[PDB]
Formats: C-alpha cells, structure tokens, sequence
C-alpha cells in the first residue's frame, strides 16, 4: 500500500524488480518466508531522486505482522544501509517469521536517502495461529540465550515506576499544604520567606544527595551485571557485488510511445534487431510492477499478483519468430485495468512524461534476454 | 443557594471528552487496518472520507452554535453581580478551563504521538490518512472550540476579564489554533521538502512554536486566582 | 461576602488548587509533549537510536525549554519548586500512555524495544537546586550542569541490558540493534538513524563525557534563555483592541 | 484568503499557455516551448525553481498544498510585518 | 535537449542547434554549456546577418488538441484584458475613497477621537460587496478558464 | 603520533601503505631524506569519511624539523 499515489513516471524510472519467488503463500506463527528476487536500478535516474548511495532493502507491511529475520543483497547479509550503482542488477533474498495472524500484503522495497520509498510488487500472505505462540530466541556471545519479545521489559517497567513514584513524593511533599491562592497571596504580601523552613531544606538537600547517590549506585549495579556491552552498530555498508549479466543480443529502439487520456491501454512503435540467439519473440512488457504478457510466447508460473499481472496484456502486430538480424518495426499494445488500478494513466499529471520498463525476449528453447526501453509517453486525446 | 461548583458540570466535561475519545480509539483501532491502509479503494471512502466529512460539519456546526449561544447570552449589566455570584461564575470558568486542558492533553499529546506511530509503521500515501483525520481535524478543532468557548465565557461572564482582551488568554486560546493552518506547511513539509518520515524535522518546528503559546496559561491561571481573590474571599482567607 | 466563614475559604481554595493543579498539569503534558516529541522524539521512540553521541547529547538540551519557564514562574510566584518534576513527570506520563496504547495496542510493537527515557533525576537535581539556592543564575549554571550530566548515566541501568554484543548471521549486532533489524518500520529506514558511526578525530573512550559536557553548557545557555520567555509568558496584560 | 486566491486569480491568464504540444517527439507545455524557442542567454534552463515530482508526491495535491502553506506563512509575515510597519511610523526626533 | 542533462568529464559529444532568425542585423552567435555551480562556458561566435523585416517573423506552433497557433501573439489579448480588468477593479476601490477629504482632515479627526465617523454603514456594504463580487468573479473566471481549456498538463 | 588514539576500524579501513623505504636513519642538517611507497585506497570507504575527492599528501612530525623539499604523486609533483 503507498504506491497508487506516487507518480507515474517515478514508478517507472526508478528500479524495476524482475523475476521474484515467495516461498510460502500461507505460513503458521513461527514459521519462516522466503522472498527472493532481482532489481535493476534504471540508468536514467530521476534527478529529484538522490543517487542510491545509501539504500536500505526493506519490507512493506503494516507493522511487525513478520520480523525479518535476514536480508541478503547479492548473497551478503544487509543489516545496514548500503551503496547501490546507477545501471546495475542485484540479486536480493529475505527471510521473513510470521508474527500475527491474518492476510497481509507485503511488499519488497528499497529505501533510499533523499529520495523515499520505492515499493515493489505486494502479494498477499495469510498467517494462521495465535500470536502468543510467536518467540524471538537470540544467543548472546556472553551465553545467554534470551526471547526478544519480553526481554529486558520487567527492568524499564520497574526503574521507570520507580524514577515516576519518586517524582511523585516529590511533588506530594509540598502537595499537602494550600498550593495556589494563599502562597501566592503570601508573596504578593512580602511574605515569601515564611512559605520555605529548615526542614523543607533539609528535605531538598536528603532528595538531592538521594537521587545523586541511588543514580550512581544503579549505574555501578549495571556495571557489575553486565560487564561486557558494546555500542550500537551502524554505518553504510559498500561493495555490494552485482549480477554479471548477458548483454541483450536483441536491440530495441522505441520509434513513439503514446497512451489515450480517456484511456486503459499504451500503445509503442518499436524496431528490434535480432543479434543471433536464434529467432526469438516478445513474451512481456514490464512497466511499474505490472506485467503485460503474450500468452502465446510466455506463461507465468511464480503466483505473481494478479492484480499486477495481465497475461495476455501485450498485443504485438508480428509477433512471430523474428530470425537472427531481422529488423522488423512492430506495434505493440500494453492493455490492461492495472494501468488505471495503480494510476499508471496518472502520467497525465507529472512534470515529466517519460516512461522506462522491460522488454522479455524467448527463444524456440526458451532462453530469456531481457531488453531495458526508456522514451517519452505522449498522451492521444483525439 | 446552589453549591459554589456545580460537580455534575465538572464530571460531565471530563467524560464526555473521555467516552467520545475512547469509542474514537476504538474506531481507529477496528477499521484503521481494513480500510485506512489504501487510500484508492471503496471501503477507505466510506469508513474515512465519510469521517472527515462528517466531522468538519459537525464541528462548524457546534462551534457557530456554541460561540453564538455564549455571545448572545452574555451579562449585560455586570454591576450589580454579588460577590458569590461572581465565584460561581468563577468555579464554572474553571470548569471551562478544566475542560480545554484535557481537550488539549487530548489533541496535542495522544494523537499527535499516535500519528507518529501511524507514519512510522506505514508509508504514507495521502493527507488525509486516518490518523490525519483523527488528529488534525478532529481533536485540533474541538480543543480549539473549547479554548474559544472558555474566552467567551471569561469576557462575558466575569468582571474580571470584561474590562478588556486578556493578553494571556488570548495568546494561550489562539496561538493553539495556529496549530491548525500550520498543518499545510506540514504537508508542504512533506511533500516537497523531506523525503524521510522524521519527526524531528524542521518542517514541524511550526507546531512547537506554537505548543510554546500554551504557556501563557500560567499568566492567564494568575489572572484567574485574581478574579478568585478580588470579590472578598482572599480576605477572608489571609485571616 | 463571597464566603460565609474561614473553613468555607479553606475548602473554597483547595478545590481550586485541585483544579488548578489539573489545569497547569494537563496543558503542560499537551504543550511539553507536542515540544518534545518534535524536536527529540526519533531517539525517544527506538532502542536502536539510542546511542552515546546524538541522543545524549540532544535529548536533555531541548527538554530543558519547558522546565525553564515554568521554574521562573512557580518559583517566582507561589514558592513552590516542583516546575521541573511536574513538566517530567506529564511528559513521562503521556509517552507511556502513547507507548502502552498506541504504539504496542494498536501496531504491536514490542515495549522493550519502543520505551521513553529515564528523566525524573535531571528535575529533581534542577528543582533542589533551584530551592536550596534561591537564585536563578546560579539555578542555571549548576542545575543545568547536572541535568546535561545525569541524562545518560540515569538511563543506564535501563539499556545496558540491552548493549550484550550478539554474533547475528556473522556480523556483530546489539541486542538494541537486533531489536532494531527484526521489527521492520516500514516508514522509518535504517539510514534516517541519528547515531554514532565513528570519526577519524574521534578518541580514546570519551564519546558519552563529551557528548554530555556539552549538553550540559548547551543546557545552560537554554535554561538562561527559556526563563526569560517564561517570564514573557507570565505577564498579565489586558488589551483593548 | 491572500495566500489562497493567488492561483486561481491567475489560472485564467496562464491556463491557455498549458496546452499540451508533441514538440520534436517530446511532450512539451506551451509556456515551455516559449522558453525553450526564446533563448535566455543569462537565464539557463536548470535555473528554473519549479517542480519536478518527488517520490512523496501524492495524487494531485499539489497546488492546493502550495497554496495552504503559503497561506500559512502569509499569516505569520503580515503578523510579522504589521509591527514592522508600526515602528516605522514613528513621529521621532533625534538631537544627535 | 530542451532541458538540463549530464556530462561525463573526459568524453566528448556532438552537438547540434537548429535557430530560426527573427531579427535583422548583424549578430555575434556562440555555442555555451551553462554548467550550474560553474557559470557560463562560451564557444566560438561567429558573425550573421539577418535580412527583411521583424514583422514578418512566424512562430507556428500545433497542439495535441488540434490547434495551430503563433507564439508571438498567442494568449497576449488575454492576458491584457485580466490584467486591465483587476487594475480597473483596484483603481475604482481606491477612487471610492478618494473622491473625500483623504490626509489631513481624517488624521485630524482620528486624533480627535472621531474615527467611527469615517467609515459609514453604505461604506460597509460596499466594501461587503467588492470582497463578494471579488470571489465570485474569481471562481467563476476559473471555471470558466477550465471549461475553454479542459486539457491541460 | 596521533594514530593510536584514532578508532580501530577507521584505521583499518581507510588507506593501506605497503612496502615503503628511507633512503638514511641518520641525516645532518641540509641532507635531504627520501621516503617512497605505495599506498592503496580501500574500496569499502567508511561513509563518515568523505570520498578522497580532495586528498593531500603530509608529513607527520612535531613541527618544521624537516622542510619538505619536494612530494610526489604517481611521478607529478
Ligand atoms: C472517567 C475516567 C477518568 C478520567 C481519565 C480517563 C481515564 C480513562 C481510561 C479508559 C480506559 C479504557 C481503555 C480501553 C478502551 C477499550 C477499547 O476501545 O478497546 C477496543 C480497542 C481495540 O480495537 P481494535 O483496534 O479494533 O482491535 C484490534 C487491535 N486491538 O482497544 C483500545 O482502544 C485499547 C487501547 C487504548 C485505550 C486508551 C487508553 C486509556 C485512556 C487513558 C486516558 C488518560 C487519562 C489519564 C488519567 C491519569
Ligand atoms: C506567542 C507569540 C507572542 C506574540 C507576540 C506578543 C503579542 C504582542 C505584543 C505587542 C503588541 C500588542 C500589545 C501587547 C499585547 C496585548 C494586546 O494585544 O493588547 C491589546 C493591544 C491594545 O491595547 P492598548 O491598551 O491600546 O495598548 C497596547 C497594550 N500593551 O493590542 C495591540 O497593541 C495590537 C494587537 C495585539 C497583538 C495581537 C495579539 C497577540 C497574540 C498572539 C497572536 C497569534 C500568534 C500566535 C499563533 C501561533
Ligand atoms: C531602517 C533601520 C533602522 C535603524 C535602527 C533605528 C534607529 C536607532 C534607534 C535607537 C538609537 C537612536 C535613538 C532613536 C532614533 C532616533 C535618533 O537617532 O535620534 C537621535 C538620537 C539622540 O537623541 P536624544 O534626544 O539624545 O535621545 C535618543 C532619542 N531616542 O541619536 C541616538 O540616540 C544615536 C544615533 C541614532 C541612530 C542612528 C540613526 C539611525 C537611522 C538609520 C541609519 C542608517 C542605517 C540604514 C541604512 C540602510
Ligand atoms: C518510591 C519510593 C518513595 C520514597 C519515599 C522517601 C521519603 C521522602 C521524604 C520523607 C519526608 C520526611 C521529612 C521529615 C522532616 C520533618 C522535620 O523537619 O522534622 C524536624 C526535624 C528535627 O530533626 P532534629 O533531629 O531536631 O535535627 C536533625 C538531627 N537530629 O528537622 C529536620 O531537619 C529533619 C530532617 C529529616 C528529613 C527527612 C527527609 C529524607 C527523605 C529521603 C527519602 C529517600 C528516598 C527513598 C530511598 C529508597
Ligand atoms: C444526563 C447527564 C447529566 C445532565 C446533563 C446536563 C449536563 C450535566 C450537568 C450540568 C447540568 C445538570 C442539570 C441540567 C438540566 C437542564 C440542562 O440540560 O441544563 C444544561 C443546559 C442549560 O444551560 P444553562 O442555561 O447555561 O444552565 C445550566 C445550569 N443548569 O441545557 C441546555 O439545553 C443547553 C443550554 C443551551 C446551550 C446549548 C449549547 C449549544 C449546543 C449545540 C452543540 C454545541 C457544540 C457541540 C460540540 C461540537
Ligand atoms: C524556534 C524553533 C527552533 C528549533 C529549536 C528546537 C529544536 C528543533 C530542532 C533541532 C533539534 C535537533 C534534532 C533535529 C530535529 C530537526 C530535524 O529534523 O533535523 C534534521 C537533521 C538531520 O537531517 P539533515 O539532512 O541534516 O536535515 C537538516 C534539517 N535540520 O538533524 C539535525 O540535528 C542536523 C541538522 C543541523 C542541526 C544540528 C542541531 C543543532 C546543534 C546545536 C546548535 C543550535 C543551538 C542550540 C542551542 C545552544
Ligand atoms: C570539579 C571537582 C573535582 C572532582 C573531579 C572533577 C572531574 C574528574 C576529574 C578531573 C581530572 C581531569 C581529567 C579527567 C579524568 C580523565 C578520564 O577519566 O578520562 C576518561 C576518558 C579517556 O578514556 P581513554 O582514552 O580510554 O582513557 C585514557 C586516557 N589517556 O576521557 C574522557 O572521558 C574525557 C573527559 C570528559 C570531557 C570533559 C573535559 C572537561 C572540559 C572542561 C569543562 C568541564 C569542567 C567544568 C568546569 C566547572
Ligand atoms: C562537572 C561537574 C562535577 C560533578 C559531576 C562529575 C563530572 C563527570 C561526569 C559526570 C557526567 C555524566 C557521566 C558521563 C561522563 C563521561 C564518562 O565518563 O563516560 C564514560 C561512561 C559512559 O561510557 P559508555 O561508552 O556509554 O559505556 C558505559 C560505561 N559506564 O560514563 C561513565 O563512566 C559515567 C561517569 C560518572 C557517572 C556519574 C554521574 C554523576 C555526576 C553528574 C552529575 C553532577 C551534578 C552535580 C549536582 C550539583
Ligand atoms: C534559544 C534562545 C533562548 C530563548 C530566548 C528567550 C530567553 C530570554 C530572553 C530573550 C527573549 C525573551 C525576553 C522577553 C522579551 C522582553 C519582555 O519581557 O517584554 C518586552 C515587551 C513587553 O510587552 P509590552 O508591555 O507591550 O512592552 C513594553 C515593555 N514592557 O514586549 C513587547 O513589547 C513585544 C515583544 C515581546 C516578545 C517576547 C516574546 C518571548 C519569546 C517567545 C518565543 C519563544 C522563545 C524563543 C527562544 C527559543
Ligand atoms: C471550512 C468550511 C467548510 C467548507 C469546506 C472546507 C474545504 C473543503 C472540504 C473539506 C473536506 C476535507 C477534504 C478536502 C477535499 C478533498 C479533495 O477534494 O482533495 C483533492 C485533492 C486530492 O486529489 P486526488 O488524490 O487526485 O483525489 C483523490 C483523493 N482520495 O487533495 C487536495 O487538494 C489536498 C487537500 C488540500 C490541502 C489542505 C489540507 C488541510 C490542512 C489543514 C489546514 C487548512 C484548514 C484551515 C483551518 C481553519
Ligand atoms: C480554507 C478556508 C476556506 C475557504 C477557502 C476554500 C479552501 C479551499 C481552496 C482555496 C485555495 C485556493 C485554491 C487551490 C486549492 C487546491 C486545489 O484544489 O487545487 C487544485 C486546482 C489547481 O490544480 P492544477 O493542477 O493547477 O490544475 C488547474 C485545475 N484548476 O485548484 C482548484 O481546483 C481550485 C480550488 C478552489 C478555487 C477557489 C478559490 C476560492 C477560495 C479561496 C479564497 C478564500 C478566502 C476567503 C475569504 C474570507
Ligand atoms: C519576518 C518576521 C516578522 C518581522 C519582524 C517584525 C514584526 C513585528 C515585530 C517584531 C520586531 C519589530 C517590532 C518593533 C520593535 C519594538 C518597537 O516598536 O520599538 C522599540 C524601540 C523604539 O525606539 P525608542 O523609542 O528609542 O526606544 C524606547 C522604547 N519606545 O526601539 C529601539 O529602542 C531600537 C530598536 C528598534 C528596532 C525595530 C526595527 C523593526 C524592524 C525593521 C526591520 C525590517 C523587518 C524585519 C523582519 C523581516
Ligand atoms: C472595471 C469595472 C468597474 C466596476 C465598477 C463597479 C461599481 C463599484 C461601486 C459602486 C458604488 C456604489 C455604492 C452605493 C452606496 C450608496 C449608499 O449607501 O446608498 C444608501 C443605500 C440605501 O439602500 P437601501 O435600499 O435603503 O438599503 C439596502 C436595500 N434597499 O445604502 C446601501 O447600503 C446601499 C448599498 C449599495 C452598494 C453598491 C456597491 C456595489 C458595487 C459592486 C461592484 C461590482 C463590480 C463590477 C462587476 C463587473
Ligand atoms: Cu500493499
Ligand atoms: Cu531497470
Ligand atoms: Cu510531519
Ligand atoms: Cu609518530
Ligand atoms: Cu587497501
């Protein structure tokens, strides 16, 4: 949830998320769920958006319905921020422990400093049982082996109870005499000396050297408990290592890319050029988390959303084998309720009316080479 | 020969705030999940959009009829008010005030905390989410309503702030209310300005300033221990 | 008369105390509570924010503002030094109410890992400060000292349980840090945290005593500052226009 | 109301210069292609203060925001300002 | 590139710009990078001249919605007749007033004490009315604005 | 001195100087002292750090003891 109302074209230039798995549609409390999948980042990043040079992969969800349990990118675990590069494709994988029962839509994003969320595809994942059968073991390097849930709760409750209860003696001290009107009559009258005596000093003077003592002798207590401690630990982790991909044997140029205002459909001029891979067809166009596919050349089988998938969303005027060095100019037809569902028709709105998404290319074996296409989008309103 | 404070006034100002506010929390707990999530969908139209709605009706309504009974009504002739008359005018403003101070404990502190709860575990999708229903348009409004209504009362009821606009009280009943146009900048804030949900941004340095004015209530409370005091019962109490 | 006895005077003004108690008490808790939580809330919020170096330094500078104002007015006016330990304490009382309903009722956050901090001893030192010396500038300069310098060594025994070093899928994580990691905030990444990551001109153990020496002369300057808007604020002028 | 009839007051003079164009395969507003065609030699593009989308853009609230939040701030400067003017209006004189 | 882009140092581009003369003379034209956070970079200028007449200068320009327009005159009556109207409006405010004593009797009869005589309860209605008329007159230019010009980007 | 109260890590992970030479142990005053390496930047830059955008080569001692004659960068001065 939070993605209808982001803008089109910054939904469509920022990172694409391609093939993606979740292991489990229906988990039991405790039990784990694997999300992995890849990204792209797209070369042409919009230049409101700060470069993902701090990034952080994270998961979209309602609360703490799961704990992720971990996060890897490209096979290394990601704690912390990290440094992503323009152009780049990262394999990603999170493990995820369900935590409260019910049907929740979680979605992978990336976080990223100066530039916001960028939510991708949600699928929704049930999670039956109670949430008091959820524990969150942790094994210390000490020995120790604690719950996360209840950890540590018994000691905030009792010192916060007890710094509130002294406040509060404090307070009733000089709570049992008249407050407001007579002391204030008193110090208008000249009579503010009267309003303090000795044994209200002395009072203040037992509190004071109190609090300072109890103060010290908690932190040495602390101390003694817990002899070995360590600070919080940040910082932006670099070096991420990226996917080294084949280069597309298949060039796409976009000729005109238009889309009628009224309008639930986009509508592409491209020329594709074969470099061998042997003859090879469309099979899907992907755009902001929607997938127009060609139910003759590709069929998905991964449970992607189907809010967000169209299986015969793509209309290409030839579709057929186009032989190795074929240069043929084809008219393709991206159709589907997904472009108005997730306010795609709302480029009519942003200050800038470019669009960029994927091009899957399959073989007769069934190779897959993926074309990257970004042009501007002119609205049709004849 | 009425009882100074009228204690069924008191007990009904502070549950009515308490109740309205409890079934409140409960809606926002029952269909925050179900429908608040999405902001493009039918069921959060007709669970928040309704909400909102209603509510900014309601409270134009019950502010124009409340500030217009307590005008219309006010003491004429303010010369001839006995001394105890005047004390139980005094006890029913401190009612009044009563009243504003939990209406604000309401509005400034829980559910401006819960709308940091809200942005901090959700991304944001609209201005008008449910916690921003909540907050900025339901519980700013009524303690502004009751700030302005405790004003009213002061200047047409006691003799003590009939002589003029109390500097005190005026700063402390509308700096509050600036709170309420402040919230476009808020937007703006956050639209525009700050990319991350973080609560200590400038962009919300408006709100404090103007959480500052809420102090002028200590002037305001010497005014009203005055207006205690004057009518004969600070001499008799200094004996 | 307005009162027919003394006894009916007596009652009379501790009913109006109690009320008046409520009143000062409550809108306190609102105008402090909205302060705090827009200025210091993000470490206030999170376990994993609070580190040695941005949230000691931060939190007792900008908390001092309200206990400031209301010092020179309580002191100033009724004699009576509890300013401070009444502005903590409604600031305390409306975060665990926030905490308690609304961060762990409604989004289930655990309460271990979203709590406030530990504020009662800087009040208190400032209060009997205040009290035993009867002076503001001297209430400023040392008051504000222990306030700055009793922040974090108050909150200690509340968070070292939760700094024991842990080996999480080999990397070397804090119990807070875990805390942190496992419960997604959905709206609030992992870079948006304001706390230490390590200077080259950082030294040799001394991140939390520099970090609370200047908090506390940043504590001083604002207390010195915050009196007087207090005293601003205290006036009791009537307008005719 | 300074702050929040600004834009519609205007919207009748620069709305016709709103039209969309496909100008050179690009989409183009027609108050940009007179930018563009009309060059300013001291005024480059990148100068230009205006907006480009952000990712916390919401669904068309864009001028309504800008338009309460310039209300906003046009409460606090005219307050700001009127005490301005009232110290400007002293009848002072000095002897040195 | 109607709009700002980026450059990689140490690469070289080509580049290409298509003018179309609209003054006559001679003229010093140079190719530049404005660079932000640099200043300008100017190139080679080169002397052209122009020949006719300013007046026979055409900038044609076809709209998504089936309009043909010149840039050099398009939307200028429009804009002149709003702006004449709202100064019209303005100056009539300020002559309602000004057709009575403006500085020194009302100064003096405000320091007299007699400022509630100034301003009477016509006054009031006609102000009542400029504030009203001035609203409507604004939500209905709007409205109708967005009537003649219902696609809009 | 001045590095061993510099954070561990940050140490570790900035710049690595391998193998360096001095030309003499002992100099008399004029004498010039040579001092060559090789230092490599390490890819993973602490984010606290700023980039080496804007980097200067210095020596490290107590003072102008030394005069530094001349500094060279890859062969440049
Ligand atoms: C006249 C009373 C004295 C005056 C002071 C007010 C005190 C009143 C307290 C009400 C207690 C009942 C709360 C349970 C609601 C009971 C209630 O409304 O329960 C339903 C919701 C849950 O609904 P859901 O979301 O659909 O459920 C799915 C997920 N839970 O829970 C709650 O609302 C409970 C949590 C919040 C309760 C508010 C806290 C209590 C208010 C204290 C006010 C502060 C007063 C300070 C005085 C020192
Ligand atoms: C919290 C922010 C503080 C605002 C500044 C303090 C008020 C101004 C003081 C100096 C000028 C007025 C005279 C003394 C005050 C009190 C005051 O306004 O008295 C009425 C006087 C007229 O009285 P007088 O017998 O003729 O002689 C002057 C009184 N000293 O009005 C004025 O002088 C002009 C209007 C007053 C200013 C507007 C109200 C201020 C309240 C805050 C407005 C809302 C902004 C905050 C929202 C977030
Ligand atoms: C527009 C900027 C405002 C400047 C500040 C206002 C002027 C200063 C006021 C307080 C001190 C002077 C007394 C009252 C004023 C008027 C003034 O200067 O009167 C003469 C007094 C001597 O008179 P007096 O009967 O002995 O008692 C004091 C009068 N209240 O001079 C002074 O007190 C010192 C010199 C005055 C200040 C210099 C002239 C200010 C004009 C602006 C200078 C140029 C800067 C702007 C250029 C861009
Ligand atoms: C959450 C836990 C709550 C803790 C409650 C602590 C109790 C607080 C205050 C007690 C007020 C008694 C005042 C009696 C003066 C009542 C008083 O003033 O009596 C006259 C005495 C006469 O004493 P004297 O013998 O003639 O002279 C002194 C040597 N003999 O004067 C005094 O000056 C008496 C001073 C006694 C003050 C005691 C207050 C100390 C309180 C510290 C509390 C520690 C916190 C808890 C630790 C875990
Ligand atoms: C059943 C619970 C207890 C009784 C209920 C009454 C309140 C409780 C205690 C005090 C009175 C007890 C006995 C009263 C008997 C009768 C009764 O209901 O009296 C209260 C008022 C009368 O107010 P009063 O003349 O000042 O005199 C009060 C002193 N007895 O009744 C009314 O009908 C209201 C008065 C007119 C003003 C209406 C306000 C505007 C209403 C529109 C909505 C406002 C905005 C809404 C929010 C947005
Ligand atoms: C009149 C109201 C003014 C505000 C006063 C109340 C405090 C409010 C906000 C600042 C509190 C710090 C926490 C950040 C929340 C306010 C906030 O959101 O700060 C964001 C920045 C971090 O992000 P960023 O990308 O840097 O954005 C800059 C926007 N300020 O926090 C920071 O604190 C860093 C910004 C620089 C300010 C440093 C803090 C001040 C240091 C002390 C000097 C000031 C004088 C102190 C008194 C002696
Ligand atoms: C004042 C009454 C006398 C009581 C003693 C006073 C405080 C304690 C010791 C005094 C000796 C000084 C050396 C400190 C022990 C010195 C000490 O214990 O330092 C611990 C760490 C160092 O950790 P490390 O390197 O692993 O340890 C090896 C050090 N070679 O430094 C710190 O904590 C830094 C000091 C704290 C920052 C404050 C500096 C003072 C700035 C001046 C303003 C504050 C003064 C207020 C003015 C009124
Ligand atoms: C400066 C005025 C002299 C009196 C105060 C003593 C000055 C020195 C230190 C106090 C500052 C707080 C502690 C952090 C220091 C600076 C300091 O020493 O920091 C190291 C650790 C914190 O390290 P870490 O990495 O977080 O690991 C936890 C290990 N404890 O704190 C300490 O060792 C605490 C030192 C002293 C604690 C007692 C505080 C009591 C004194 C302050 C109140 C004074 C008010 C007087 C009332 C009139
Ligand atoms: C962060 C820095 C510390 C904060 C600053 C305040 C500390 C103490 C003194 C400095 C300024 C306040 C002193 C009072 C003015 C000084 C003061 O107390 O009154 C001046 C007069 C009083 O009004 P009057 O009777 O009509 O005028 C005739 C003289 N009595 O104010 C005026 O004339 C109007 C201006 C008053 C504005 C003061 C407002 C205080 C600020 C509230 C804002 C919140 C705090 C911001 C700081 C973060
Ligand atoms: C006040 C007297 C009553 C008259 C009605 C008042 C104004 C109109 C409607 C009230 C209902 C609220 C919902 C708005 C319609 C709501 C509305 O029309 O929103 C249009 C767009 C949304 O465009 P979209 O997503 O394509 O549309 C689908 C929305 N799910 O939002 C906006 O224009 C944003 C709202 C404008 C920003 C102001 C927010 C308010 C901030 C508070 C301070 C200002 C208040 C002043 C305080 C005194
Ligand atoms: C807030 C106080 C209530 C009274 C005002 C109504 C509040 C709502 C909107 C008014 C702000 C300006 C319009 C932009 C909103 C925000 C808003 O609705 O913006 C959408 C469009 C602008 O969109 P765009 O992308 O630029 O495309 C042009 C399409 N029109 O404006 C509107 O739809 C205009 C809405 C209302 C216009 C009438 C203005 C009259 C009201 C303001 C004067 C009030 C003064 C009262 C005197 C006492
Ligand atoms: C952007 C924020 C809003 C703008 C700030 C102004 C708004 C209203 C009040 C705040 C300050 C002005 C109040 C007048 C002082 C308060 C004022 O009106 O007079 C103070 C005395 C008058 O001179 P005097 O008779 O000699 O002194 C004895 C007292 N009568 O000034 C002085 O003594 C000298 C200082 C006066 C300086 C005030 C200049 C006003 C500022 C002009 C600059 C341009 C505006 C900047 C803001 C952007
Ligand atoms: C650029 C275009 C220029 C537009 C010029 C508009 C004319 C402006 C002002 C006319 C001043 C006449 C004042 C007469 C009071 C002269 C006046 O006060 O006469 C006494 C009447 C008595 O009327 P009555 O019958 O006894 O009571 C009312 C019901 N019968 O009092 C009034 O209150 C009369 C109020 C009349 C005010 C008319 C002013 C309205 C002007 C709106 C102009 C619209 C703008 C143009 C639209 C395109
Ligand atoms: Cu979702
Ligand atoms: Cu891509
Ligand atoms: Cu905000
Ligand atoms: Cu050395
Ligand atoms: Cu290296």
């Amino acid at each position: 949830h939070g993605e209808k109302s982001q803008a089109a074209f910054m939904r469509m230039r920022t990172i694409h998320w391609y093939d993606l798995s979740w292991s489990k549609e229906k988990v039991k409390i405790n039990e784990t769920v694997e999300i992995k999948g890849k990204f792209h980042v797209f070369e042409g990043w919009p230049e409101t958006v700060d470069e993902p040079d701090v990034a952080f992969l994270n998961v979209g969800m309602p609360g703490p319905v799961f704990i992720r349990k971990e996060s890897y990118i490209g096979g290394q675990l990601v704690p912390r921020s990290v440094r992503l590069e323009i152009g780049k494709t990262y394999d990603f994988r999170v493990v995820l422990k369900a935590r409260r029962p019910g049907d929740w839509h979680v979605h992978t994003m990336m976080n990223v400093q100066g530039g916001g969320p960028i939510i991708g595809p949600g699928k929704w994942i049930t999670v039956e049982g109670s949430m008091s059968e959820f524990r969150n073991p942790v094994t210390t390097l000490t020995g120790q082996t604690v719950d996360l849930e209840n950890y540590n709760e018994g000691n905030t409750y009792f010192w916060h109870a007890f710094w509130f209860a002294i406040g509060v003696a404090w307070i009733g001290y000089w709570s049992r005499r008249p407050i407001f009107i007579p002391r204030l009559l008193m110090v208008d009258a000249g009579r503010a000396d009267e309003l303090v005596s000795a044994t209200d000093r002395k009072v203040a003077m037992g509190f004071l050297a109190a609090t300072i003592l109890i103060v010290v002798m908690a932190m040495s207590s602390a101390n003694s408990k817990y002899p070995i401690t360590i600070p919080l630990q940040a910082g932006t982790m670099r070096g991420m290592k990226p996917l080294e991909l084949p280069a597309p044997t298949v060039s796409v140029k976009v000729e005109d890319a238009t889309y009628r205002v009224p309008g639930r459909a986009m509508r592409m001029k491209l020329t594709i050029t074969n470099h061998g891979n042997s003859p090879i067809r469309l099979g899907e166009f992907y755009t902001a988390s929607v997938r127009f596919l060609d139910s003759d050349v590709y069929k998905d089988t991964t449970g992607y959303p189907e809010d967000l998938l169209a299986e015969d969303g793509l209309s290409v005027s030839d579709n057929s084998p186009l032989a190795p060095g074929e240069t043929r100019t084809v008219d393709v037809t991206a159709s589907d309720a997904a472009w108005e569902v997730y306010r795609l028709s709302d480029i009519i709105y942003d200050p800038d009316s470019r669009f960029a998404g994927l091009l899957f290319f399959f073989d007769a074996t069934g190779n897959r080479q993926v074309v990257q296409i970004d042009a501007p989008l002119i609205p049709s309103f004849m | 020969e009425a009882p100074l404070l009228d204690k069924k006034w008191l007990t009904f100002a502070l549950a009515i705030y308490t109740v309205f506010y409890l079934w409140v929390r409960w809606y926002e707990g029952v269909y925050g999940w179900s429908a608040g999530l999405d902001s493009f969908a039918p069921e959060f139209e007709t669970y928040w959009m309704n909400f909102l709605y209603t509510e900014i009706v309601l409270e134009i309504v019950t502010a124009s009829i409340l500030w217009g009974y307590l005008w219309k009504t006010r003491d004429r002739n303010l010369a001839a008010l006995t001394p105890r008359e005047e004390l139980r005018r005094n006890f029913t403003h401190l009612v009044w005030l009563v009243a504003y101070a939990w209406a604000i404990y309401w509005g400034a502190s829980y559910f401006t905390e819960q709308d940091g709860t809200w942005h901090q575990t959700i991304v944001r999708d609209t201005d008008f989410t449910p916690s921003h229903i909540i907050e900025f348009y339901l519980s700013y409004p009524i303690y502004i309503i009751t700030g302005f209504a405790a004003f009213i009362y002061a200047k047409t009821r006691l003799p003590f702030f009939a002589k003029g606009i109390s500097l005190p009280y005026l700063v402390l009943v509308v700096g509050p209310f600036m709170i309420l146009p402040n919230v476009g900048l808020n937007e703006w804030g956050h639209t525009f300005w700050f990319m991350e949900e973080l609560f200590v941004a400038p962009l919300h340095y408006g709100f404090v300033i103007f959480g500052w004015l809420a102090l002028a209530v200590m002037g305001t409370l010497t005014q009203t221990f005055y207006s205690f005091a004057q009518g004969g019962l600070g001499q008799s109490l200094c004996e | 008369s307005a009162v027919r006895s003394h006894a009916e005077a007596v009652q009379v003004s501790r009913t109006i105390d109690w009320m008046a108690l409520f009143v000062v008490f409550f809108v306190i808790v609102g105008s402090y509570h909205i302060h705090a939580m827009l200025t210091m809330g993000d470490w206030d919020f999170w376990s994993d924010w609070k580190d040695r170096r941005l949230w000691v330094t931060v939190t007792p500078i900008v908390l001092v503002t309200f206990p400031a104002a209301v010092q020179s007015y309580l002191w100033e006016r009724y004699r009576l030094p509890w300013g401070a330990t009444v502005c903590v304490l409604g600031l305390l009382l409306g975060e665990w109410i926030n905490r308690y309903f609304n961060f762990w009722g409604w989004t289930y956050f655990p309460i271990n890992f979203v709590f406030p901090a530990s504020l009662v001893p800087g009040a208190i030192i400032l209060d009997t400060v205040l009290m035993l010396s009867g002076s503001y500038l001297f209430t400023a300069i040392v008051g504000a000292m222990g306030w700055g310098l009793i922040f974090y060594p108050g909150n200690w025994p509340i968070i070292a349980p939760l700094h024991v070093p842990v080996e999480y899928n080999g990397m070397l994580m804090s119990i807070a840090d875990i805390q942190g990691y496992n419960y997604v905030r959905t709206g609030t990444p992992e870079y948006i945290r304001m706390v230490e990551k390590g200077t080259l001109r950082t030294f040799g153990k001394d991140v939390a005593p520099v970090s609370a020496f200047f908090s506390a002369f940043m504590s001083i300057l604002i207390y010195f500052m915050w009196h007087f808007i207090g005293r601003w604020f205290s006036n009791e002028r009537f307008l005719q226009s």
